[PDB]
C-alpha cells in the first residue's frame, strides 16, 4: 500500500511541492466512482516493482470523489480531463505534462514508464 | 524510453445538442466509439418550464468487478422531451456522465438548454 499524502486544494499542492524540494513527485488523481481509478489502486500501485520504483518519489494524492468546488478547481488548474490521471514533477518541481498517465495502466507498463526518469 | 511522450475532450466524446419545436424538444448525444454514457447519471431539470415525465430508453449492460452491472448508452442517445409550458427565458438543466472503455472516467457535465417560450396550450 503506497503511502500517499492527501491534498485537496491547489495551494496544498504547491505547499507539498516546495516541501519535496529535490525529490521527484507524483500526483495521483483518484475518485471512488471511477472503476479505472479503482483498478489502478488494486492492480498497479499495489505491485511490488511499481512500489520499488516509487521508493524515492514523493507521493501526493487528491481524492476528487466529491467533485466539489475545491475539486473542480484543482482539476481545472492541472488541466485534468478525467480519471485516472497521474502527473509527474521532476525533483526541481517542474511538471512533465508529456509524461502524465491518463487512464488505467498495468504495473508492467507503469513501472517501465516510471523508470524512464533515469 | 523517453519519459516525455489518447482520450479526447468530453465534448468530443459526447457531442451534445438539442432541438425544439413548440412542445417538442429533442435532447441528443453523439457518443464517440469506445465511449459510453451512464444511464443512471442523466438528470433533466426544468427552470420556469413544465415538462412531462421523461422516460429513459433501454440501453446495453456494462459490467465490471466492482459495481457488477450498469445500464449504458453507446453510439447515440436520443431523448424526447415534452414541454407543456415554458416562460420567456425558461431553461432545461441537463446533467450526464460517461467513461471510456480503455479505462477513463469523465466527471459529470451539465448543459443549460435555452427553451423557447411555450404557452399553456
Amino acid at each position: 500500500h503506497l503511502n500517499f499524502t492527501q491534498i485537496k486544494t491547489v495551494d496544498e499542492l504547491n505547499q507539498a511541492l516546495v516541501e519535496a524540494k529535490g525529490k521527484p513527485v507524483m500526483l495521483d488523481l483518484y475518485a471512488d466512482w471511477c472503476v479505472a481509478s479503482k483498478e489502478f489502486e488494486k492492480y498497479t500501485f499495489s505491485d511490488p516493482q511499481v512500489q520499488k520504483a516509487l521508493a524515492d518519489t514523493v507521493l501526493l494524492q487528491a481524492n476528487v470523489t466529491a467533485n466539489d468546488a475545491q475539486d473542480v478547481a484543482l482539476l481545472k488548474h492541472l488541466n485534468v480531463l478525467g480519471l485516472p490521471t497521474i502527473l509527474f514533477f521532476d525533483g526541481q518541481g517542474q511538471e512533465h505534462p508529456q509524461a502524465r498517465v491518463t487512464g488505467f495502466m498495468d504495473a508492467e507498463t507503469f513501472s517501465a514508464h516510471l523508470r524512464d526518469r533515469q | 524510453g523517453l519519459f516525455d511522450a489518447q482520450f479526447v475532450p468530453a465534448d468530443q466524446a459526447f457531442a451534445f445538442d438539442f432541438q425544439q419545436n413548440q412542445h417538442d424538444l429533442n435532447l441528443t448525444w453523439q457518443i464517440k466509439d469506445g465511449y459510453y454514457l451512464y444511464r443512471k447519471q442523466i438528470r433533466i431539470t426544468p427552470e420556469h418550464a413544465k415538462i412531462a415525465d421523461v422516460q429513459l430508453p433501454q440501453g446495453v449492460w456494462h459490467e465490471d468487478e466492482f459495481y457488477g452491472k450498469s445500464e449504458i448508452y453507446r453510439d447515440r442517445l436520443t431523448l424526447p422531451v415534452t414541454i407543456n409550458q415554458a416562460s420567456a427565458g425558461a431553461t432545461l438543466t441537463v446533467t450526464y456522465q460517461g467513461s471510456a472503455d480503455a479505462g477513463f472516467c469523465y466527471p459529470p457535465e451539465t448543459k443549460t438548454v435555452p427553451l423557447s417560450e411555450v404557452v399553456a396550450n
